[PDB]
C-alpha cells in the first residue's frame, strides 16, 4: 500500500538520526562530521536548507525538537559526555545551556510531554538517568536538576509515555544493551508518586533476557491501555493494562521474526496503528493490526 | 583454503581460486545480476598459496605457488599479443624444497613479489626475488619461520613480516635492523587504506589489533568466537571497516574501527556456508563470495537506517547519504485505508456537521461502513420521537425495563393490542411508522421495491401472514432463481404433531445458505415457548431479532435476552448496540471498546454531543476524546474546521467554558472596561488610551454597529496601541513603532 520516492538532498557525509516538527514542516539531520542540518519544505513542495554548524567534540548521535508553544528549540547528545539545547534567533542558531553533569557517554535526549512543563530526561552508558527542568520558559540559559535514578546496567534508549489523561501519572521505560552472559531482564520501567515525590520502578519485563537497541511507546487516543514495542534480535510489542505504585498485567500480543537480522529502531505514526521497523538487512518494513486484532505485515520497502 | 581474488583493473570480472583456475566476468549472482566464465586453466596441482599480478598489463596474469614450491605465473586471458612472454608458464624454483605460505608484490614496484616458505632449519624464508620480464635478490629472515609478510603502502623501503611466534618488520637499507614485539597473533596481517599506521592480526578463535606507532601492546581486543577464523582484510570502499570470517559460518562478523566503542554487526549473504568473501577494489560496498556448490552471490553491507513519521501520515528513512519518502499517495482505489487517512479526508468533507437530517453521514463518511450506516439511522430515528413530542436516550433496556402485564400465546390463528411500551421499541426499530398506525404494510411495500425480497419475507410472515408472504417470496421470485423451490415446501406447516413435515425439516435447515429463510424456517419448527433459533443468530441483524422479542416473548422473559444481548454488545464493541445501551453509562462502555478496537475518536466525538444527558458529558472519558480530537485537527493545520467543530460543541453542551485570554483594564480604577460616553471608561468616566496614528481616543458601543476597523490593537512587547485599520495600514510601507522613540519592529516579531 506504500510506494517509495528519493528526495533531493545533498549530504557528504552518513546520517546518523532523522527528526521531525509538530506539524511536519522541518527536519533536522545530524552527519559523521559533527554537523547539524535544518531543512525547511515549501508550498511547492521541495526541501531547502536554513542553517548548518558543528557543535560537538566527539560524535554526535542525537537530535529531537520541542513543542511550538516553547519557541524553537533542539537538544543534541554526543560521544563527549554532554548535551546540549540551540534555540533560533531571527536566522542563527545559538546555544543556551550545556549539561556537562555526566561521567561517561550519552546515548540517549528526550522532550518530555507538553502537560508537565519544559523538561527534559538524560541517560548515559553508566546507569544513570537524569532529569532537567526549566521553571522559567522565557529563560532558556537556566536550567535545574531534579532527579538521578540507578539502574545498576548500561542503558542505551529511554521514552515517556505520551498519555495526558488525568488518570496516569509520569512514565518512563528503560532499556539496556549489555551482552553480560546471564539471565537479567533488560527493560524496566519507572513511575512517580505523587506522595513522597519520588520516582520507583514498578514493573520489570522478565522475558526480555537479551540485548535491546530501541523501545518506544505509542500514543494513547483515549484507550484504556498502553503499548510498548521492543528492537531486539526480533519485535516484539508488549500491553499494560492498569488494575504504592500501581500494578500492570503485561500481555504480549507481538513477536516477528521476518528480519533475520538485529532491528535498530522502531517508531510508531500520530494515531497509533502502524509501526516502522529498521533491520540490518537493509529494508523498512511495516505493521498494522487487523479485523481480528491479529498483527500482520502490510508492507516491504527496501532501502 | 579456496579464496577469492579480485582482478586489479576489472570491476566485473572476478577471480575465484578453486581446484583449477576461473575467471567470471558479470551464474544468477542475483536477481537481476549474471556473471559469464571467460577461460579456466588447470596446469597448477596443489596449490596452496596465489597472487596477482599489479599491472595492468598483463591482464588476467597471476602468480601462484604450488604445494611443492612452484611458482609459475599464469596467465588466464585471451592474450595474442603478450608484451613479454619470457615469464609465461615460466617457473623459479627454490633451492629448498618446502610450500610457500604467503606470496605478495610490492606495492611501489611491478614485478617485485617477496614469498616465504615453511619452517626451514638453516635455509631462508622471505626473499625479494625479480621477475624482469635463478636466485633471489635478498634473502633474510634466520631462525623464523614466514606465516605471513606485507609491505609498506606508503614506504618504498619498508616491510613487515610474520614470524613462528612474533612479529617482526624489515627495510630496504638494512636487513638486521628490526623491532621485535612479540604477539599471541601473528596470522592475517595487512594495512588499512585510511589509516596506514595500522596492523592487525589474528589468534584462533580471538582477535587482535595494533597500531604502527606503539606497536607494543594490543589497542584493542576482540570477543573470542567459537569457530576459528578464516581470513581478515579491510574495506576498500568505505573507511573504517574491518572483517573477520569463520568455517562453516553464514553470516559474517563486521567490526567498525572509527570509534577513535567499536560497533559490532554482522551480515548473512545467504542461507548457504561461504568458503571465503573478498571486497571488490571499486564497488562500493560490495562482498564477493563463493559456496563449495558452485554457485555465488554478491552480498552488500549495508548502512544502518533511521526512521521519522509525519502527521501526514507520510514515512521518511534515511540510508546512509540519501533520503526516501513513502506513502500511500493515492496508490488504488481499494479498501482498508488507515484511520488517520480516513478522518482527515472525512473533516474536509464537513461529516457529522449536518443537522437537518441527520442520516445523511454515512454517506458523508466515505465508503460503506455497515456500523456507521445503523449507529447515523437509530440517531435519527431518536430525534423526531422527540420534535414531535428525554427517555428516549436512555435505550431500549430502559424503556422496556418497565413494562408490565402482558399473555404468552401457543395458538395460531392466522399488533394495537399490546402495551405502548413495546410500541415506542418497534417505532425505534423501524419496523411500523410512528404513530398508531396498525399496518407493517409500508415497511413491507419500501422492502420490496429495493430488491431485497427474503427479508421481506421473514418479517411478513413473522406477524403470521403465510399466504399473504406466499406472494411475496414467489411473486418476485422469478426474475434474476430457486425461490419458489425454496418456497414449495413452505406450504407445508401450521402446528403438527410429530410428522414427516416437522421431523426432517429441523434438520436440513443447515444446507440452505442464507441466513433469513434459515430464521423464517426455525420459526415453525419449535417447542412454543422457546425459540432459541430465531432469537440468537449472528447473520440476522439486531433490529429484527429485538423486534421479535417485543412482539413475541413474555414480560418476565424480555428482560433477560435483552440484558444477555447487551453484556455480549458491551464486551463486543459493536456499534449496533445504541439501539439498546442508548447514550448512558454503559453507552461509554460500548464506546470505549469500540475506540480501543479501531481508534476513531470522530465518530464518537460527534455522537455523544447528540443530545446525551449532562450527567453523562461531565464523564472524563467523552472530553478525553473531544479534546485529542480537537489537537488532532490542530496537528494538520485544519484551523477554521476546529473553530466550525468549536461553535457547533459550545451551542449543544454548555458545560465547557471558552478560552481565556488577557483583557484591558482602565489606568485610574484597575477595572476591566469590557461589558455615558463611548469614549469614556464605564467606571470612572476618565478617557480611555487614545490611538497612536489619529490621536483620537478609543471605544465601542456596547447594519454593523462595531466594525472591525475600529477594534483595539497593541504591541504585546512595547505595549502602544492604536485602531486597527490606521496600524493595518501604517504596517504596511513602514516596520517600527509609530509612537517616537521607540524600536520595535512590532510585526516582524511574529512572522
Ligand atoms: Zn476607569
Ligand atoms: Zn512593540
Ligand atoms: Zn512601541
Ligand atoms: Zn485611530
Amino acid at each position: 500500500m506504500f510506494v517509495a520516492r528519493s528526495i533531493a538532498a545533498d549530504h557528504k557525509d552518513l546520517i546518523h538520526d532523522v527528526s521531525f516538527d509538530f506539524h511536519g514542516r522541518r527536519m533536522a539531520t545530524c552527519s559523521s562530521d559533527q554537523s547539524v542540518k535544518v531543512w525547511d519544505k515549501s508550498e511547492s513542495g521541495d526541501w531547502h536548507c536554513t542553517a548548518s554548524w558543528k557543535t560537538h567534540s566527539g560524535s554526535v548521535w542525537r537530535v529531537t525538537w520541542a513543542h511550538p508553544e516553547f519557541g524553537q528549540v533542539l537538544a543534541s547528545c554526543s560521544f563527549d559526555r554532554t548535551a546540549a539545547v540551540w534555540e533560533e534567533i531571527v536566522s542563527h542558531w545559538v546555544k543556551r545551556t550545556t549539561l556537562v553533569d555526566s561521567r561517561t557517554s550519552v546515548t540517549d535526549v528526550k522532550f518530555a510531554p507538553k502537560h508537565m512543563g519544559l523538561m527534559l530526561a538524560t541517560c548515559s552508558a553508566d546507569g544513570i538517568v537524569r532529569i532537567y527542568e526549566a521553571p522559567d520558559v522565557m529563560n532558556l540559559s537556566q536550567w535545574s536538576l531534579q532527579h538521578e535514578i540507578s539502574c545498576k546496567l548500561s542503558c542505551s534508549c529511554i521514552s515517556w509515555n505520551p498519555s495526558s489523561s488525568r488518570a496516569h501519572s509520569p512514565m518512563i521505560a528503560v532499556g539496556s544493551d549489555d551482552s553480560s552472559p546471564n539471565a537479567m531482564a533488560k527493560v524496566q520501567i519507572f513511575e512517580y508518586n505523587e506522595n513522597t515525590r519520588k520516582y520507583a520502578k514498578a514493573e520489570t519485563l522478565m522475558t526480555v533476557t537479551d540485548p535491546v537497541h530501541d523501545i518506544a511507546f505509542a500514543p494513547n487516543l483515549g484507550r484504556s491501555f498502553h503499548i510498548l514495542a521492543i528492537a531486539t534480535k526480533d519485535v516484539r510489542i508488549f500491553t499494560l493494562k492498569p488494575v504504592g505504585p500501581t500494578k500492570f498485567e503485561i500481555h504480549i500480543v507481538a513477536q516477528f521474526d521476518n528480519h533475520n537480522s538485529q532491528v535498530w529502531r522502531v517508531s510508531w505514526n500520530i494515531t497509533g496503528t502502524v509501526l516502522a521497523s529498521s533491520g540490518d538487512d537493509g529494508c523498512v518494513r511495516l505493521w498494522k493490526a487487523n479485523y481480528m486484532d491479529n498483527w500482520k505485515c502490510t508492507g516491504i520497502l527496501k532501502g | 583454503k579456496p579464496d577469492i581474488l579480485w582482478a586489479p583493473h576489472h570491476v566485473d570480472r572476478f577471480v575465484v581460486c578453486d581446484s583449477e583456475l576461473s575467471l567470471y566476468h558479470v551464474l544468477r549472482l542475483s536477481e537481476d545480476s549474471a556473471a559469464t566464465l571467460l577461460s579456466i586453466n588447470s596446469d597448477t596441482p596443489y596449490m596452496k598459496c596465489v597472487a596477482w599480478y599489479l599491472n595492468y598489463d598483463p591482464e588476467c596474469l597471476l602468480a601462484v605457488g604450488q604445494a611443492n614450491g612452484r611458482v609459475v605465473l599464469t596467465s588466464l586471458g585471451q592474450d595474442h599479443n603478450s608484451k613479454f612472454k619470457d615469464l609465461i608458464g615460466k617457473e623459479f624454483v627454490p633451492k629448498h624444497a618446502r610450500q610457500c605460505n604467503t606470496l605478495a608484490w610490492n606495492p611501489l614496484d611491478s614485478n617485485w613479489l617477496a614469498a616465504g616458505l615453511d619452517k626451514h632449519r638453516a635455509d631462508f624464508s622471505v626473499l625479494i626475488w625479480d621477475i624482469c620480464s635463478t636466485k633471489p635478490l635478498y634473502e633474510l629472515g634466520q631462525n623464523d619461520a614466514c606465516l605471513s609478510l606485507c609491505w609498506l603502502p606508503r614506504d618504498q623501503k619498508l616491510l613487515l613480516a610474520g614470524m613462528h611466534r612474533n612479529l617482526a618488520i624489515f627495510d630496504l637499507r638494512n636487513t638486521s635492523q628490526k623491532m621485535f614485539v612479540n604477539t599471541k597473533a601473528v596470522q592475517g596481517v595487512t594495512v588499512d587504506p585510511y589509516f596506514h599506521d595500522r596492523v592487525a592480526s589474528f589468534y584462533e578463535g580471538q582477535v587482535a589489533i595494533w597500531d604502527l606507532r606503539k606497536f607494543e601492546k594490543p589497542v584493542l581486543t576482540l570477543t573470542e568466537q567459537p569457530k576459528p577464523l578464516t581470513k581478515v582484510a579491510w574495506c576498500p570502499t568505505r573507511t573504517g571497516l574491518l572483517a573477520t570470517l569463520t568455517r562453516d559460518s553464514n553470516i559474517i562478523r563486521l567490526y567498525d574501527m572509527q570509534h577513535t566503542t567499536i560497533i559490532e554487526r554482522s551480515v548473512q549473504p545467504c542461507d548457504n556456508y561461504i568458503a571465503s568473501f573478498a571486497w571488490h577494489p571499486t564497488s562500493q560496498n560490495r562482498m564477493i563470495v563463493v559456496t563449495p556448490n558452485r554457485t555465488m552471490s554478491d552480498f552488500t553491507v549495508f548502512e544502518r537506517i533511521s526512521l521519522a513519521w509525519s502527521p501526514i501520515t507520510s514515512l521518511m528513512w534515511a540510508c546512509g547519504r540519501h533520503l526516501y519518502e513513502c506513502t500511500e499517495e493515492e496508490n488504488d482505489n481499494s479498501l482498508e485505508k488507515d484511520i488517520a487517512t480516513k478522518m482527515r479526508l472525512r473533516a474536509l468533507s464537513r461529516y457529522g456537521l449536518d443537522t437537518e437530517q441527520v442520516w445523511r453521514n454515512h454517506i458523508l463518511a466515505g465508503n460503506e461502513d455497515p456500523q456507521l450506516k445503523s449507529l447515523w439511522y437509530t440517531l435519527h430515528f431518536m430525534k423526531q420521537y422527540t420534535e414531535d413530542m428525554s427517555l428516549v436516550y436512555a435505550g431500549i433496556k430502559s424503556i422496556v425495563k418497565s413494562s408490565l402485564g402482558m399473555v404468552e400465546s401457543s395458538r395460531h390463528n392466522w399488533i394495537q393490542n399490546l402495551n405502548e411500551e413495546r410500541i415506542l421499541a418497534l417505532q425505534l426499530c423501524g419496523w411500523i411508522k410512528k404513530g398508531t398506525d396498525v399496518d407493517v404494510g409500508p415497511f413491507l411495500n419500501s422492502l420490496v421495491q429495493e430488491g431485497e425480497w427474503e427479508r421481506a419475507a421473514a418479517v411478513a410472515l413473522f406477524n403470521l401472514d403465510i399466504r399473504r408472504a406466499i406472494q411475496i417470496l414467489n411473486e418476485g421470485a422469478s426474475s434474476e432463481l430457486n425461490l419458489n423451490v425454496v418456497a414449495m415446501a413452505l406450504s407445508g406447516y401450521t402446528d403438527e404433531k410429530n410428522s414427516l413435515w416437522r421431523e426432517m425439516c429441523s434438520t436440513l435447515r443447515l444446507q440452505l445458505n442464507n441466513p433469513y429463510l434459515c430464521v423464517m424456517f426455525a420459526f415453525l419448527t419449535s417447542e412454543t415457548g422457546s425459540y432459541d433459533g430465531v432469537l440468537y443468530e449472528n447473520k440476522v441483524a439486531v433490529r429484527d431479532r429485538v423486534a421479535f422479542a417485543c412482539k413475541f416473548l413474555s414480560d418476565t422473559q424480555l428482560n433477560r435476552y435483552i440484558e444477555k444481548l447487551t453484556n455480549e454488545m458491551k464486551e463486543a464493541g459493536n456499534l449496533e448496540g445504541i439501539l439498546l445501551t442508548g447514550l448512558t453509562k454503559d453507552g461509554v462502555d460500548l464506546m470505549e471498546s469500540y475506540v480501543d478496537r479501531t481508534g476513531d475518536v470522530q465518530t464518537a466525538s460527534y455522537c455523544m454531543l447528540q443530545g446525551s444527558p449532562l450527567d453523562v458529558l461531565k464523564d472524563e472519558r467523552v472530553q478525553y476524546w473531544i479534546e485529542n480530537y480537537r489537537n488532532l485537527l490542530d496537528a494538520w493545520r485544519f484551523w477554521h474546521k476546529r473553530a466550525e467543530f468549536d461553535i457547533h460543541r459550545s451551542k449543544l453542551d454548555p458545560s465547557s467554558k471558552p478560552l481565556a485570554q488577557v483583557f484591558v483594564s482602565c489606568n485610574f480604577c484597575g477595572k476591566s472596561i469590557s461589558y455615558s460616553k463611548v469614549t469614556s471608561c464605564p467606571g470612572c468616566r476618565k478617557p480611555l488610551p487614545r490611538c497612536a496614528l489619529c490621536l483620537i481616543n478609543m471605544g465601542t458601543p456596547v447594519k454593523k454597529l462595531a466594525q472591525f476597523n475600529n477594534w483595539f490593537t497593541w504591541c504585546h512587547n512595547c505595549r502602544h496601541g492604536g485602531h486597527a485599520g490606521h496600524m493595518l495600514s501604517w504596517f504596511r510601507d513602514h516596520a517600527e513603532c509609530p509612537v517616537s522613540a521607540c524600536t520595535c519592529k512590532c510585526m516582524q516579531l511574529d512572522t
